[PDB]
């Protein structure tokens, strides 16, 4: 457990999140770089790692305290509480990381709003996404086979402006002192026009 | 020959956007793209008097009978005495700053003109062109040039809009310059279509080519042709018994030889000439047979 | 000499296969110019082909 | 503009940024791409292939980054 | 890839004829013909109004950034409209004789 | 018309002196000099 250096306990997977935009700034109130500005494409997974959204709209920032738009501000930290969300598999509440980034943000002006159901697992898994002229594309490998590596193309975002920055959105778990898990890391890999 | 028709069941391809509202300046071109659905092409063609069309690698009467995996369309307000500007390999400031058309994949280039009867559309006040993009360098004007397919990079400065002609916008290293002139008469646009072609099951057919004429069961023993979801050609099939979730069975030198159906049966494909004929032929008594 | 004249021509042989190879590069075979580069600068995409 | 759900009310919680605890040498589990098993490879698109080794020319990540 | 050019100095072609005077008729064409010097392309055509190019075995952007030995215009007065008997293997008497 | 030889009839936006060959010897470059174009590497040689 990154927090306590001593203790150990058994390494769970985690989903990431992204923002993806065309041009970036500061925070005007701290001065913290890392804002994205007019329409900024955010992926978001929920449901307790059963649910992904992806949305596209203009990101407010809101002025109360450590929240964006506040001289508080540190960063943009989604969370969710296992005890209350996560209780069981038939009240998993899918919308506890989007009510966390919603405080950070007013959502003003979405083209869109997508999400797509992820079955419960603890096997290994890719993720990717290219953009072209018809869109972002997004591959994953639990499309067909999970046990196989290979990613497959299962969505189509309607965003044809050149997409030129991302930033991933860090996740905190408040987990009750019992459990206390670890979380896996994951690593990112740049694609490169190769033969 | 016979037929044998196999498609599926989608939606209609939403094009209120493109015929509902006042369309944008060239700069700010607005894109549509469509999967999995269909669409009354005659319905659409009907409501625009078309000027001229200029097709590369297919033509527009495919275009209304034909399955493809994607189809995109760009559609912009341009006046039509300007179509020389939009010209593959133009020298004027159209191709430099505001569009420049990509050929990587089959499309086609469509100027018409909005009929009076049609009051969904709403005409705006002015053509809109950018005239140059460049950035301040020590040299002089670094000039930035739009990419096949993409937007120019002077397009958030040029959101600020224009008011008189030659206005400029600044926000310190770029700098871009506008050209306006009033709409007289009936509306012009521009369309520009591109389509692609996949291996797979093609999910974009218009209604016309909407059929399930799927008499394979008495067209068993006879060459015919076939359009099975966009992959089209001549055939014979064979009732037989038989990697994952495809309908198409390829050898490994890309030859159609297996089918699914929606029946449930399983077909060998075969060419229309496949079983081998050789002749023993006899001079002395002018006789012949087969085997 | 016939036998020593073989030789010869065993080495114009030789020297003539080369040759073939490296002139073939010079041609245009009826197009603009026989440099891709010549090509991509006096045309666009359409035409390039 | 489509519905993205009821607005946000309330204060945003605190968070503490210590990038030391988690850039440490301690914490170093690198993991490079291997291509013998194809990792990070993504499948083409439409048509599948079987028993038959092909040459692409597409986005692909390197190998052992 | 980098970079290398190099190009020597030259002084600016003269297209004042073609822009000052009474353009001539089609059968008595004015021609102008450009060695060694350099010419600002984006003037000139910002002049005009273009309504049709045609080309042959080259591209109206590539002759805005590549050099060439000889530079040849023929101009002189005509009407757009009759922009067809001036089309390669047109049988009318502009062809045969203009 | 296309020379062989140095093509003296150039365009302005095409004016350019970025001949900064000696630090660009041991790289691959896209070299325009006098109308000529293509791709290259250059040696330093004595003639
Ligand atoms: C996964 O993504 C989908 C698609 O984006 C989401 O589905 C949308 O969910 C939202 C709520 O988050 C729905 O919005 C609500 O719709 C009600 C009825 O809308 C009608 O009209 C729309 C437009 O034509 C139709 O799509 C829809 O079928 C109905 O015919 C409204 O009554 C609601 O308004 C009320 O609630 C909002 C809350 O913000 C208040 O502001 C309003 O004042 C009012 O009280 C509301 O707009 C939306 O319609 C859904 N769309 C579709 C296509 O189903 C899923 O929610 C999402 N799943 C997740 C996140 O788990
Ligand atoms: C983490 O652990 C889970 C749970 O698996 C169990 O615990 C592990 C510590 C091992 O001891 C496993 O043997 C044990 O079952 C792993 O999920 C499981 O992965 C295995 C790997 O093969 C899956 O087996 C497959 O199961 C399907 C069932 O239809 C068959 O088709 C396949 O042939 C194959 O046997 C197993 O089903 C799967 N279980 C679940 C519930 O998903 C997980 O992979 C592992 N993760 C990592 C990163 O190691
Ligand atoms: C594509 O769109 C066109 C135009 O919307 C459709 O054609 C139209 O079809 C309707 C319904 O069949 C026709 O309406 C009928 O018209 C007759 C005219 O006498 C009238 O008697 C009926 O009561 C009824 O209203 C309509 O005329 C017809 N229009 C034209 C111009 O042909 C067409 O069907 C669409 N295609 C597909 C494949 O959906
Ligand atoms: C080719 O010809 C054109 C047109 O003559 C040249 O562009 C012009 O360049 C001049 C001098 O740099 C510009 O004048 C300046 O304009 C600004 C406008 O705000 C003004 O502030 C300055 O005081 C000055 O007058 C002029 O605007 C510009 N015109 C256009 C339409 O761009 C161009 O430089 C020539 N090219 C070459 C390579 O010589
Ligand atoms: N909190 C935590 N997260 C981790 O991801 C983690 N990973 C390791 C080791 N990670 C790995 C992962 C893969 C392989 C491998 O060989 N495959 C080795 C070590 C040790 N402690 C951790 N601790
Ligand atoms: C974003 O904030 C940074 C600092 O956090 C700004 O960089 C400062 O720029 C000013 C003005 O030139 C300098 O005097 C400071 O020394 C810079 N600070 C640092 C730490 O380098 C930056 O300009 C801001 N960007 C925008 C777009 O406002
Ligand atoms: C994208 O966001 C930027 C920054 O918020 C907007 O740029 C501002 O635009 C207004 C209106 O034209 C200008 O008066 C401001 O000076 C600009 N501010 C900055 C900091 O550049 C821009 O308008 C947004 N883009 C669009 C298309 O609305
Ligand atoms: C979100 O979209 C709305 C509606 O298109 C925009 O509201 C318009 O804003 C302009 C510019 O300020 C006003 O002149 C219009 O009167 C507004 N229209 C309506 C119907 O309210 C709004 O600007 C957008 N919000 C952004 C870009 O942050
Ligand atoms: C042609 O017939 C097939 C087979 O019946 C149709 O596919 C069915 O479509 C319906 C909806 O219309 C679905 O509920 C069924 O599940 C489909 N069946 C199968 C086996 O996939 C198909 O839609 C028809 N195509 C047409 C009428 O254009
Ligand atoms: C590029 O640089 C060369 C080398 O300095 C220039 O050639 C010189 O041009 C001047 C006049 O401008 C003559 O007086 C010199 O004799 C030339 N030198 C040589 C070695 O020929 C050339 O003009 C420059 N080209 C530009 C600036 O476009
Ligand atoms: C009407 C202009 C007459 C030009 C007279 C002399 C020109 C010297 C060289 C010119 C290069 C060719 C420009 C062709 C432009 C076609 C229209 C366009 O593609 O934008
Ligand atoms: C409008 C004329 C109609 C002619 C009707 C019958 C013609 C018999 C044969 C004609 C030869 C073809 C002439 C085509 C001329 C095209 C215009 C031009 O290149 O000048
Ligand atoms: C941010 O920078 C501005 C100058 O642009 C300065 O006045 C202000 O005090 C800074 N804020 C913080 C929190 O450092
Ligand atoms: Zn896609
Ligand atoms: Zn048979
Ligand atoms: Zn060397």
């Amino acid at each position: 457990t990154i927090i306590s250096q001593s203790t150990n306990r058994p390494i769970k997977k985690i989903y990431p999140a992204f923002m993806l935009g065309h041009s970036v700034g500061n925070y005007t109130p701290t001065n913290i770089t890392g804002r994205y500005l007019n329409h900024t494409l955010v992926i978001l997974p929920d449901g307790c790692g059963t649910l992904v959204h992806a949305f596209y709209c203009i990101l407010q920032p809101r002025t109360q305290a450590y929240c964006a738009g506040a001289s508080t501000f540190t960063s943009v930290t989604v969370w969710d509480t296992p005890a209350s969300d996560c209780a069981n598999s038939q009240s998993y509440n899918r919308l506890a990381n989007l009510n966390a980034f919603k405080l950070y943000f007013d959502l003003i002006n979405c083209t869109f709003r997508y999400n797509y159901t992820i079955t419960e697992d603890e096997n290994a898994e890719w993720f990717g996404i290219t953009q072209d002229t018809q869109g972002v594309h997004l591959y994953s490998s639990r499309k067909e086979n999970v046990f196989r590596n290979n990613m497959f193309h299962f969505a189509t975002l309607p965003v044809y402006q050149k997409i030129l920055y991302y930033t991933v959105i860090p996740r905190s778990i408040r987990s009750p002192f019992n459990d206390r898990k670890a979380w896996a890391a994951f690593y990112i890999y740049k694609l490169h026009p190769l033969t | 020959r016979g037929e044998f028709i196999e498609q599926a069941t989608t939606q209609e391809c939403d094009f209120t956007p493109m015929l509902t509202g006042t369309p944008p300046p060239i700069y700010n071109f607005k894109r549509l793209v469509f999967t999995n659905c269909n669409y009354n092409l005659t319905k659409l063609l009907s409501l625009f008097q078309v000027s001229e069309f200029s097709c590369h690698q297919v033509s527009p009467s495919s275009l209304a009978t034909g399955c493809y995996s994607s189809l995109t369309v760009d559609y912009f307000a341009y006046s039509t005495d300007m179509s020389s500007y939009l010209q593959p390999g133009s020298a004027g400031e159209i191709v430099q700053f505001n569009y420049k058309q990509d050929f990587s994949n089959p499309t086609c280039r469509v100027l018409a003109t909005v009929p009076q009867n049609l009051t969904t559309i709403t005409k705006p006040s002015n053509y809109a062109y950018l005239t140059e993009c460049y950035k301040t360098s020590a040299y002089g004007k670094n000039y930035l040039y739009n990419a096949p397919g993409g937007y120019t990079p002077c397009l958030s400065l040029a959101s600020r809009g224009f008011s008189t002609k030659y206005q400029s916008h600044s926000d310190g290293e770029l700098t871009t310059t506008g050209y306006i002139y009033p709409v007289t008469g009936n509306l012009q646009m521009a369309f520009i279509i591109s389509v692609q072609y996949g291996t797979d099951t093609n999910s974009v057919c218009p209604m016309q080519a909407l059929r399930n004429d799927t008499s394979i069961e008495d067209k068993l023993d006879v060459c015919v042709e076939y359009s099975l979801h966009g992959i089209t050609g001549r055939g014979v099939f064979h009732n037989c018994t038989s990697l994952r979730n495809q309908r198409f069975v390829y050898d490994t030198f890309d030859n159609l030889v297996g089918y699914h159906s929606y029946n449930g049966n399983y077909y060998c494909v075969r060419p229309c000439v496949s079983v081998p004929v050789s002749v023993i032929y006899d001079k002395v008594s002018n006789s012949h047979a087969t085997l | 000499n016939l036998a020593f004249n073989k030789v010869q021509d065993a080495v114009n042989a030789n020297a003539m296969a080369l040759s073939k190879l490296a002139a073939e590069l010079s041609n245009t075979f009826g197009a603009i110019s026989s440099s891709i580069s010549d090509i991509l600068a006096r045309l666009d995409p359409p035409e390039q082909e | 503009s489509v519905d993205m759900g009821t607005t946000g009310s309330g204060n945003c919680i605190e968070s503490q940024v210590q990038p030391d605890f988690f850039e440490t040498a301690r914490n170093t589990w690198p993991l490079s791409i291997d291509t013998s098993k194809a990792e990070g490879v993504i499948y083409p698109n439409g048509k599948s292939y079987s028993n038959i080794t092909l040459t692409y020319t597409g986005l692909y990540p390197k190998a052992n980054d």
